[PDB]
RNA sequence: ACGAGACUCUGGCAUGCUAACUAGUUACGCGACCGGUCGGCGUAACUUCUUAGAGGGACAAGUGGCGUU
C-alpha cells in the first residue's frame, strides 16, 4: 500500500511516499519540525494540524524534495503530503473520506491540493529583466 | 453636521483630468429613499459604503 | 479580447449549412464533427471553429441568422409562416365608412352595400403639425 | 509558413557604375506529394468535404444479406 | 395503476453521466461513467440522507469514458473512452486488469457477451472489433460496415443465433453473425444519424434511435421492421424493462415508457422545477439502466447527477 | 483553533466600522496561522480584499529597496510588534492593528478639479479599498522613518504606530497625515 | 488579396501510451551506527519523480447579467 503522489512550486519538486505505518513523517530524512526557515513551520504543519493526528496515525510518509528555494521546497512539501494523504485515502478507504479531507483542504487552501502554475519569465535584451528597459537619455 | 454613511448603487462613469475618479450614486443608509450622485476617489465597486462627512452636495452630472 | 477572424465566422457557416444535421449544441462532439468532415491543418483553429459552430446552433435553435441559409430549415419556416386565422379579419359584418368614400362607391354603382355604416366626420379642419 | 510556401534569393551584379542587387522570391503552389510545392496547406485554409446526396427513406425498408 | 417517481439524486461527478451499468449479482452496486475521465462505482444505502454514495473511483482513461458495462459476476468492469482505447477493471481492487488497444478513433461502445468470452467494440473509426478477455483483437469489420461513425454495438442474449447489432451514423441498424461476423441483415429506415440500439431480454426485438426522434422495433428472429414509436426529441438511450412487457427511451429532457402491448404512453418521466431560470436548456437524460429486479430505473443526466426512480404503483 | 501565529485569535475581533467590514479580512475565512500565503490576489481588480490584513502589513514592510521581497524578515517584524502590542496593552494584536486601520483611513481628500482644471484641488470621498491601502501605507511609512538612524528597533517603531492609531492620538504619523488630507480637503470643498 | 489573426518556438496539465545501467524510484538482501538514518554496497520490480516522443487538453465552451439581445 503506497501512492507517491508529489507536489511541486517552481522549480522545487517533492515526492511523498506515503504507505501503511504508524504515524512517521520525514522530509529528507529529518522529521517535520525540522525544516530550515522554521518561520514557515506552521504552513508546514497545516495538513496535519487541519487533518489531525488520527487521520496521519494509519502512514507513514517520507518526503524527498529538490529543486529550488527554500521558500518553494516548502509548500512543495505541503502540497506533496497533503495529494499523497488524499490520493492514499481514494486508493484504501473509501470515497467519503477521501471527499472530507479534500473539503476541508481545499476550503482553507486550494494551493495545498492544485499547483500555482507561475514560472519565471524570460528577459528581453534592451533591459536588465522581463519588462524593465535600460534607462532612456535625450 | 454629523458623519453618515451611504451605499453606492450603480457606478456611473469615470471622471477627473486623468480619470481618477469614479462618479457614482449612493443611497443614505438610514433614509434609504434619498439618493445622490458624488465623486469617489479609488477603486469602488457595486454595494460597498462610503462614509460622507459632509452629505447635501451633489457631484455634476456627466 | 475574444472576438473571431472572419476564417472562424465563414468557415463555421459554411460547415452549419452543409451540415445541420449532424451538428448539435455540444462542443465536444461539433468538434469531432468538424475534424471530420473538413481539413482544418491546426487545432486551435478547429476548437475556435467548433465552438462558433456551437454558438450558432444555439442561435438558430431560438429563430434565425443572417448568415445561414438551410434548404431544408426553410420549407418548415415557411410551414409556421402558414397561419391561418379561421375567420378572415377582412370579413366584417359592419365597416365603418365616411360620408365622402360612401358617396365614392355611390359614383361606382356599389351604393346598394349593405355593411357599410356610415360614421360621423370629423367636426375641427386640424389634422396638421404646428409650425415652429 | 514563409519558411516553405516562399523560396527567396538574393544576387549581385556587377555592372560599369556599381552593383546592381537583384531579389526573387517566388511562391509556391500547394502540391500534395510530388514536390512541385509544399506538402501542407496553409495553416489558414479550411477546405469543407461537399456532402455526398441521399435520399431519405420514406418507409421502413429491411435488406437481408 | 404503476407510476414512476423520484426516490433520489446520485452525486459525485463533475461531467455528464455518459452510462450506467447494473448487474443482476449486487443490487446495492451501480457503475456509472462520465465525461470527467472517471467510472463511479456507487453504494447504495438508501437512507435518508442520500440514496446512494460513491464507494470506489476508477481511474485512468484519458479522455471522457463514453461506456461501461459489468461483467455476469460483479468482479469485472469493461469500459471503452475517446482515448481510444478500452478497459478491464478488477471491481475488488478497483484497478485496470486490462487494456484493450487497436482504435485509432474514439471508442463510442462496448459489449460483454454472455459467456463473458467475447468483447464488441465500436468506434469513431467506422470500425467494429473483436476482441478476447485477454485483449488481443480477433477480427476486424473494416469493410462491409457502416460509412460513417459506430455509435452502438450490443450482444444479443439468445444462446441460439449469436446475433451482434450495431447501429452508425449512417442511418443503418446492421445485424451480424457472431459465428463468421458477417452481415447477415440490413436496416434502413431511420432519417437523421442513430444513437442506440437495445436488444429485448429474450432477443426476439430490437429497438433503434437517435436524431430523428423516432424508436423503431425490428424483429430479430425474421428481420423486419415492427413498429415506429413517436419520441419527441433527440432519442439518447434506450432500455427494456427486465420483467415488464415496457420500452424506456430518453427523449430529449424527459423520459418515456412505452407498453409494448398497447404501443401507447405509459409514464413521462420528468423532473425539473421550472423557475425565472428558464432561459437555459434544462438537462438531457443520457444514459438508461433498469434494476436487477425491475422495480429501479437509474437515469444520467448532463447536470452531473443519477436520479433514481421507483415503480411506485399508485 | 487557526490562532495567527499560534497564539492569537480571531473570535474576538470586532471591525465595527461596517463601512470597511468587507474589505477587512480577519476572521473565519480569513484566519491562518501564517501572514505568508504566497496567493494572486494582484491577477484581478479587488482581490486584494480577500488578503488577510496581517498579509497586507507584512506586504508592506518590504519597502525602500534593500527591504524588497524579503517577506521572512517582515513575517518575523510583524510577530514581534504583536508580542510587543500584547505586553503594552493587553489587548489583542489583531484588534489593536484593526483599530489603528479605522483610525488611519482618510475619508475625504482633493484631487484636480472636478471633471477638468488646472489650478486649484477639488474634494471627493474615499473608497473603503483606498481607505484600507491608505492606513496601511501610512502606517508602514511611520515606522519606518520612525526607526530610521534610530536604536530603536523596528517591531518597536511599528507596536508603537499601530497602538498610536489605535488610541487615535496625535503622536502617530498616520493620524497626523490623515488629517491633514482631511483638513485640505475640508479647505477646497 | 497583403498586413492583423492564423502560424512556429516556448510555459504551465496527463499516476493515461511508448521506455530507459549515460535517469531514477520502490522492494529485497549484505553491511555501518543508535524500528530509525544511510548520495553505504548489490540485484529484482516498475516509470511517480528525470528525460523526450506521439496523442489529448480551452473553445468565451457552461451558468447569470449587460448589449440591436
Amino acid at each position: 500500500q503506497s501512492v507517491q503522489v508529489f507536489g511541486r512550486k517552481k522549480t522545487a519538486t517533492a515526492v511523498a511516499h506515503c504507505k501503511r505505518g504508524n504515524g512517521l513523517i520525514k522530509v529528507n530524512g529529518r522529521p517535520l519540525e525540522m525544516i530550515e526557515p522554521r518561520t514557515l513551520q506552521y504552513k508546514l504543519l497545516e495538513p496535519v494540524l487541519l487533518l489531525g493526528k488520527e487521520r496521519f496515525a494509519g502512514v507513514d510518509i517520507r518526503v524527498r524534495v529538490k529543486g529550488g528555494g527554500h521558500v518553494a521546497q516548502i509548500y512543495a512539501i505541503r502540497q506533496s503530503i497533503s495529494k499523497a494523504l488524499v490520493a492514499y485515502y481514494q486508493k484504501y478507504v473509501d470515497e467519503a473520506s477521501k471527499k472530507e479531507i479534500k473539503d476541508i483542504l481545499i476550503q482553507y487552501d486550494r494551493t495545498l491540493l492544485v499547483a500555482d502554475p507561475r514560472r519565471c519569465e524570460s528577459k528581453k535584451f534592451g533591459g536588465p529583466g522581463a519588462r524593465a528597459r535600460y534607462q532612456k537619455s535625450y | 453636521q454629523p458623519i453618515k454613511l451611504a451605499r453606492v448603487t450603480k457606478v456611473l462613469g469615470r471622471t477627473g483630468s486623468q480619470g481618477q475618479c469614479t462618479q457614482v450614486r449612493v443611497e443614505f443608509m438610514d433614509d434609504t429613499s434619498r439618493s445622490i450622485i458624488r465623486n469617489v476617489k479609488g477603486p469602488v465597486r457595486e454595494g460597498d459604503v462610503l462614509t460622507l462627512l459632509e452629505s447635501e452636495r451633489e457631484a455634476r452630472r456627466l | 479580447g475574444r472576438v473571431r477572424t472572419k476564417t472562424v465566422k465563414k468557415a463555421a457557416r459554411v460547415i452549419i449549412e452543409k451540415y445541420y444535421t449532424r451538428l448539435g449544441n455540444d462542443f465536444h462532439t461539433n468538434k469531432r464533427v468538424c475534424e471530420e468532415i473538413a481539413i482544418i491543418p491546426s487545432k486551435k483553429l478547429r476548437n475556435k471553429i467548433a465552438g462558433y459552430v456551437t454558438h450558432l446552433m444555439k442561435r438558430i435553435q431560438r429563430g434565425p441568422v443572417r448568415g445561414i441559409s438551410i434548404k431544408l430549415q426553410e420549407e418548415e419556416r415557411e410551414r409556421r409562416d402558414n397561419y391561418v386565422p379561421e375567420v378572415s379579419a377582412l370579413d366584417q359584418e359592419i365597416i365603418e365608412v365616411d360620408p365622402d368614400t360612401k358617396e365614392m362607391l355611390k359614383l361606382l354603382d356599389f351604393g346598394s352595400l349593405s355593411n357599410l355604416q356610415v360614421t360621423q366626420p370629423t367636426v375641427g379642419m386640424n389634422f396638421k403639425t404646428p409650425r415652429g | 509558413p514563409v519558411n516553405y510556401y516562399v523560396d527567396t534569393a538574393v544576387r549581385h551584379v556587377l555592372l560599369r557604375q556599381g552593383v546592381l542587387g537583384i531579389k526573387v522570391k517566388i511562391m509556391l503552389p500547394w502540391d500534395p506529394t510530388g514536390k512541385i510545392g509544399p506538402k501542407k496547406p496553409l495553416p489558414d485554409h479550411v477546405s469543407i468535404v461537399e456532402p455526398k446526396d441521399e435520399i431519405l427513406p420514406t418507409t421502413p425498408i429491411s435488406e437481408q444479406k | 395503476t404503476e407510476q414512476m417517481t423520484l426516490r433520489g439524486t446520485l452525486k459525485g461527478h463533475n461531467g455528464w453521466v455518459t452510462q450506467i451499468a447494473t448487474t443482476p449479482q449486487f443490487p446495492d452496486m451501480i457503475l456509472s461513467a462520465s465525461r470527467d475521465k472517471t467510472i463511479i462505482m456507487w453504494k447504495l444505502t438508501r437512507d435518508e440522507t442520500n440514496y446512494g454514495i460513491p464507494q470506489r473511483a476508477l481511474r485512468g482513461h484519458s479522455h471522457f469514458v463514453s461506456d461501461v458495462v459489468i461483467s455476469s459476476d460483479g468482479q469485472f468492469a469493461l469500459s471503452g473512452s475517446w482515448d481510444g482505447t478500452l478497459r478491464l477493471w478488477d471491481l475488488t481492487t478497483g484497478t485496470t486488469t486490462r487494456r484493450f488497444v487497436g482504435h485509432t478513433k474514439d471508442v463510442l461502445s462496448v459489449a460483454f457477451s454472455s459467456d463473458n468470452r467475447q468483447i464488441v467494440s465500436g468506434s469513431r473509426d467506422k470500425t467494429i472489433k473483436l476482441w478476447n478477455t485477454l485483449g488481443v483483437c480477433k477480427y476486424t469489420v473494416q469493410d462491409e460496415s457502416h460509412s460513417e461513425w459506430v455509435s452502438c454495438v450490443r450482444f444479443s442474449p439468445n444462446s441460439s443465433n449469436p446475433i451482434i447489432v450495431s447501429c452508425g451514423w449512417d442511418k443503418l441498424v446492421k445485424v451480424w453473425n457472431l459465428a463468421n461476423c458477417k452481415l447477415k441483415t440490413n436496416h434502413i429506415g431511420h432519417t437523421g444519424y442513430l444513437n442506440t440500439v437495445t436488444v429485448s431480454p429474450d432477443g426476439s426485438l430490437c429497438a433503434s434511435g437517435g436524431k430523428d426522434g423516432q424508436a423503431m422495433l425490428w424483429d430479430l428472429n425474421e428481420g423486419k421492421h415492427l413498429y415506429t414509436l413517436d419520441g419527441g426529441d433527440i432519442i439518447n438511450a434506450l432500455c427494456f424493462s427486465p420483467n415488464r412487457y415496457w420500452l424506456c427511451a430518453a427523449t430529449g429532457p424527459s423520459i418515456k415508457i412505452w407498453d409494448l402491448e398497447g404501443k401507447i404512453i405509459v409514464d413521462e418521466l420528468k423532473q425539473e422545477v421550472i423557475s425565472t431560470s428558464s432561459k437555459a436548456e434544462p438537462p438531457q437524460c443520457t444514459s438508461l439502466a433498469w434494476s436487477a429486479d425491475g422495480q429501479t430505473l437509474f437515469a444520467g443526466y448532463t447536470d452531473n447527477l443519477v436520479r433514481v426512480w421507483q415503480v411506485t404503483i399508485g | 483553533d487557526i490562532k495567527l501565529f499560534g497564539k492569537w485569535s480571531t473570535d474576538d475581533v470586532q471591525i465595527n466600522d461596517i463601512s470597511l467590514q468587507d474589505y477587512i479580512a480577519v476572521k473565519e475565512k480569513y484566519a491562518k496561522y501564517l501572514p505568508h500565503s504566497a496567493g494572486r490576489y494582484a491577477a484581478k481588480r479587488f482581490r486584494k480584499a480577500q488578503c488577510p490584513i496581517v498579509e497586507r502589513l507584512t506586504n508592506s514592510m518590504m519597502m525602500h529597496g534593500r527591504n524588497n521581497g524579503k517577506k521572512l524578515m517582515t513575517v518575523r517584524i510583524v510577530k514581534h510588534a504583536f508580542e510587543i502590542i500584547h505586553l503594552l496593552t493587553g489587548e489583542n494584536p489583531l484588534q489593536v492593528l484593526v483599530n489603528a486601520i479605522i483610525n488611519s483611513g482618510p475619508r475625504e481628500d482633493s484631487t484636480r478639479i472636478g471633471r477638468a482644471g488646472t489650478v486649484r484641488r477639488q474634494a471627493v470621498d474615499v473608497s473603503p479599498l483606498r481607505r484600507v491601502n491608505q492606513a496601511i501605507w501610512l502606517l508602514c511609512t511611520g515606522a519606518r522613518e520612525a526607526a530610521f538612524r534610530n536604536i530603536k528597533t523596528i517591531a518597536e517603531c511599528l507596536a508603537d504606530e499601530l497602538i498610536n492609531a489605535a488610541k487615535g492620538s496625535s503622536n502617530s504619523y498616520a493620524i497626523k497625515k490623515k488629517d491633514e488630507l482631511e483638513r485640505v480637503a475640508k479647505s477646497n470643498r
